[PDB]
């Protein structure tokens, strides 16, 4: 594993630094590492491919050594380096694209492809230059059993389940009382609604609780919070839960009262926030519990008095607003986000060569379905695939 | 010196890298330099000590 | 071009790693590079400016040589280094400012400013250094026509446009039907609306099609797709297609049926998605096609059937909305993003001294009008100005 | 202060570039740096903690010199290096943890922990291997007072205040006109509303203005501009500014006319745009002022004359809106961000061990109140604590 | 970490092998180890205690070597050996007790106390002796990421939750059809009751279903299946779900038929057992789903016509039950067992001094609440504490 | 049959005894036992599986002897031993799985799987450490 990343880093630095007209006393270490690598790899045979549409290719390292005695690199040395560099980058691209699409139902953290199995011997461990990227450091520290961490911007961790709940219901939908929520992507939007506007309620106060769990823990989260639901404040008609009927939604937005948000871990109170509406920070949490109360307006103008009648039939229905967004977080297991080019590369290198659906990953590399049943074996397989993708993401961008 | 030492050591005709006995019959490999030689340009399949 | 980046990187490394106390071994490559640069640049003069209100300045290079043999650098070495580091910083700032404001119709890739023309000589090529930076790496990759790549976080690819189309309209503005779509930066929001509620349409299903082109071919794109729209979910009044009369638009939202989104390249279906929301990946595409169906519910309720009457006078109009947001992408050409200050630097240096409107850059670097068309000469000029802006960004900002 | 960053860089390099298989020639400079550091720091005893629930621990330094003989690193070398690496990681973690919470009213720049006091003495200045990250480089430049700022993606400078101004109002609430706007983090939405459609105003035009000042300076800013309101475009109920009654707001949206956006510097116009949407760039500004005009259309179809009666009673009311966002900017001062985790790190370290509220930082590390009054002492202390937070986060992610 | 276990092992071996009369060619290596450890452990001061009510202790080591010339151990040699062994035993006991109670939410797989931190440096590494027990070797195998294993006997893996659900109910609680289950310890007894004996349900067969999700992963577990509930067969007065009323229970047991027991791993069928009571064996599972049937007998005797009248009244109801117990299991994580005294040991040591607790361990080591929410940090801390307890149990009973 | 238990016992002892820091006299017997095992086992090829879904794998022991140090071990020797330990534990697991899944009405005291029968010859009887379980 680490050997492949070391080779990739060596190739990337060779691409960056081997240009005509440089000083040898600036790239001496890179040239030494390159020469050691070409000495080690010379005289071996490799086989890559086997599944899907990836071709069966045979690779042999038979390149000659590179001189280091010239004080300034010239065009001849430039092309001599470049030819072998291109060959090596093609080889590493092939082995990475082979390893990416293979997985196992057990022991997924271990290598499975033939090339990665062969490159895990004892002698080849004499080539390991640098581990400077975040993913390689995470892998190395995880293998040594210490604190891991992956940075993210807008982490896509919330599963997609646009479900609504009703408590006070009628077959004809004439007076309702329940909660409708949308938790998609990195944003949570909830809205508690009542058709009676708390007119026959215990002291004109109606409560709404919403609990949203997370499959994996999170740390160091900055939260953007606004008191207005941006999606559930428009006249809508949605099919009911009966599966054969539809009901109408006529919203009028008030401001939510007693807006309490709880960030709890392991059934213990960690942080509480009341009467605050954004840019709040919670240190360590796993489960978020949002609760709020809808209250009848204590005093009204004539228009509001006409709009909300004490009788049964209603024209407009009251609803409160709330939206929560997570900005940055660091997790212990690899995830997906909107700031990394890794998930797209993985899906592309999978679907390009028509890999059949495996035993663990659901077909199509769907992320919502995968995260719905997040499992430790899936965690290890995702970690392996994403780490190999990150390694590849430097050979050719 | 360390990058040319392998070539320097291979160049001498009074020194050799090693020997394989293999305890089995082998067809002699032909070469252009010498008529028939026990050339073994690798140590594949045999334990190294 | 590469020489300027080499100068900037050398200046960065020198001003960073030259601090009193460090062992001499840490700066051996820096010492050699700096000494060669000083001994090669001396005995020379340059002139910069000569356009707009930029400072027309003459520069002469006759500085001395730094010490070589020192166990530990004292403050004297740091002071004598800084006394020329600041001068080189000012020179690079002047050169980049003079380069950015220039433009030409023909051969935009090649240097244009006289200082850059002189600095392109082979004798200065000894100042070349590493190319670890990503954008200069892209420049070098495009020098030899190798495969290119730019990693962007929700770039502004889709041109800004708030357009509407009516497939069936009469001079009464009561039985309208059509689509309305808004493209802003990385957000595409389409809304298919109808005033007839599919009471006259066959099979009670109405078809809606929308197409979005891309002036540049994208690849490996992660896209968030949500079936709920916000830009069009509230009452509106819109000026008609004549500029003389205005019409009213009251929406009611349902769930769009048979939501098909396909990403196509060169006229073939590359990727397709149906009845799937959340996160999707497209490996390579240039045309986006969204097709959906306005589907009237079969059965209704007393509070619903009123707002979709079979009679002639209409009051509520059906609307189905889709929203699409690209998040991360890789592009084969240089495109302005919404996460870096390079475009900001270009616009600031252009507006700081009122450069005359050139033949290839539309006035004021208007991104709305620039992306409206596209030519390879524009791409060359944009890449040159962006790479000079990137060189400036690593220096004083 | 910089000694801590040098120590962190040394520890990271020692942990990442020292594994089995690496040829010694790759990390000779790191070996020399580590030997120098361990020689200089040896024999001196430190203490940490002493406030709150943060534990009090002693420190000692008696370690051998890392070898320099073997051609390629072996496992014994790895263990010998990693033991001291672990000890020094623990030491620097506790040092930064102690240095975070402590604070003072005067001399915010001055370090407050005895560990830092002895660190910046005249004997420890021999370990300054690198200063290359953004925050450490900015700290050095501000120590030498050279104008340079940070790079921000999706910054947060606007405090939260959902404030609304009513120019004309009456207790009947049958004829109103005014401006309602919300500032929330990186987003500003303004809605100009009139209940009379400006039918009783000169030339059928109504003027609207809105001003938002900043607590610091911004330059080279990327702005995304949209001509549509999102939050006040649906029916709402809002308690009166006097808190005695409650009114009702039912808007209809028209396209704003003569949309004027002004970026002023010290009350002087620098960058101006009219009827432009998409992306705009301002070279330098400190105060944001928007202007737009509500214009009743001269000609209306029968669907518009149903909600704009020229008589006294009103049923629907006109409202226009604008959307302003900040994508990227470069700020000379020190501000929180959204793409990193520094503020979250500070809040976590403060709230984990229950440190009481200091005389400078407001309780709970609330960003809104803190940025409301950006006092210079608060600014300097915030800069120091953010630099310490970055130093820690570079080690533990 | 292993140094403490080595100390425990060498002390135990010296105490049970250094007895007068034994041949000297039987404990030569042990005496060499003892002498080398004494040489390596001289002259170092250690501070233990300082948290909670645990007293602060100080330790100084200064002793001469033992004798190695005798051929038959006599009174003087064993006397001196016991004299030093008592002091070493006191040291080990106090160090283990001090290091045990301490807890942290960060890096719960690293040493936590001063003694262990100082005793895990480079110099004190020459005292490791062996890893002969099971917990310490499991620690070593998990440290470098090898497959983990643990042998338990009737372990408390299922939590405690006495909850029940009803499928068909009445407002007065007289005609019911639902399920009850008592899940406690390693015992699962799920019972289904039908008041009407499936006279209104199709095919006269009523199906009860239940799912019990285990909190971790097991392997090679033996299950005894007694096809009769030992509990849900006595007359009961049970409080209802709403907590406002209580209802009567007079069950009568009927043997279950078509008993299906399934064991699923990662949401997939692995093992299927049908109508086989007694002993069953499974290889690896994570969720236990049980489905059984209750069938009304076709023909009845005069003693049965009074049992299930088709008429309105109901007083005796058909009831079935299944008894599921685990007599042995093997897991990859650590859980409190029934054959050893690990959980008892940690609870006793923690409650003896009443260490203040934070959000790290559940209050008072409540095993049920611990199993309720299971975070990996809690798992690592519990594993470390259990290993320390195992070390403690080697020396002091 | 005894050879497999000898292999298991010696593998556990080698894995749980050879740790950095111990004195040389603490592993003398174990080191000599491992040396004898490597001498005896090298060369003789073996085959496992062949029935059912158990993969048919091959084994050819190609490991050299172990070193020593007078004062204390070094981690390089530890990992050199550990690689051989990994190969041997894989071999033992595979041969045990092969032995588990063969049975017949005839006398079951005799070994059934071919690997155990080839191991149970007189030629490999010297590697018999102890029977303490």
């Amino acid at each position: 594993m680490d050997v492949l990343y070391s080779l990739s880093k060596t190739l990337k630095d060779a691409r960056d630094k081997i240009v005509e007209g440089t000083l040898y006393s600036n790239v001496s270490d890179l040239i030494q590492q390159f020469n050691q690598m070409i000495i080690t790899m010379n005289g071996n045979e490799f086989q890559t491919g086997g599944i899907g549409n990836l071709p069966i290719r045979n690779w042999n390292f038979n390149f000659g050594l590179l001189g280091t005695t010239l004080l300034n690199l010239d065009a001849n040395y430039v092309e001599t380096a470049r030819n072998t560099i291109d060959y090596f980058v093609d080889f590493v691209d092939n082995v990475c694209m082979d390893e990416m699409v293979r997985e196992s139902q057990r022991n997924g953290i271990a290598p499975q492809s033939d090339s990665l199995r062969k490159l895990s011997a004892i002698k080849f461990k004499r080539i390991n230059f640098d581990n400077s990227s975040e993913y390689i450091e995470n892998w190395n520290l995880q293998n040594r059993r210490q604190r891991t961490g992956f940075t993210f911007h807008k982490p896509n961790i919330f599963p997609y389940s646009a479900s609504f709940t009703l408590n006070r219901s009628q077959p004809a939908h004439d007076n309702l009382m329940g909660t409708m929520w949308l938790n998609a992507g990195s944003e949570i939007q909830v809205a508690g609604f009542d058709y009676s506007c708390a007119i026959n309620a215990p002291a004109n106060i109606q409560q709404f609780e919403h609990i949203v769990p997370l499959r994996r823990v999170l740390t160091t989260a900055t939260i953007t919070l606004l008191p207005d639901a941006e999606r559930f404040s428009f006249p809508r008609v949605i099919n009911s839960a009966d599966g054969a009927t539809t009901w109408f939604f006529n919203p009028v937005i008030l401001r939510p009262n007693n807006v309490e948000v709880e960030f709890l871990l392991n059934g213990q109170i960690i942080n509480t926030y009341q009467a605050r509406f954004g840019t709040i920070v919670a240190r360590n949490f796993d489960t978020i519990r949002l609760s709020f109360q809808l209250m009848r307006p204590p005093n009204m103008t004539p228009a509001v008095a006409v709009l909300f009648p004490n009788a049964q039939p209603f024209e407009h229905h009251a609803t409160v607003g709330l939206t929560l967004r997570i900005e940055s977080a660091v997790c212990e297991s690899v995830l997906a986000d909107a700031s990394e080019t890794l998930l797209a590369n993985v899906t592309s290198v999978r679907q390009e060569y028509a890999i059949p659906v495996g035993p663990v990953f659901p077909p199509g590399m769907n992320w919502t379905d995968l995260i719905t049943n997040y499992s430790p074996s899936r965690e290890d397989n995702l970690q392996r695939v994403f780490t190999v993708a990150s390694i590849r993401s430097m050979l050719i961008k | 010196i360390l990058m040319a030492m392998d070539q320097i050591e291979r160049a001498s005709d009074k020194i050799a890298q090693g020997v394989i006995i293999a305890y089995r019959d082998m067809q002699l490999e032909r070469d252009e330099m010498y008529g028939y030689v026990n050339i073994a340009r690798n140590l594949d399949g045999f334990q190294q000590i």
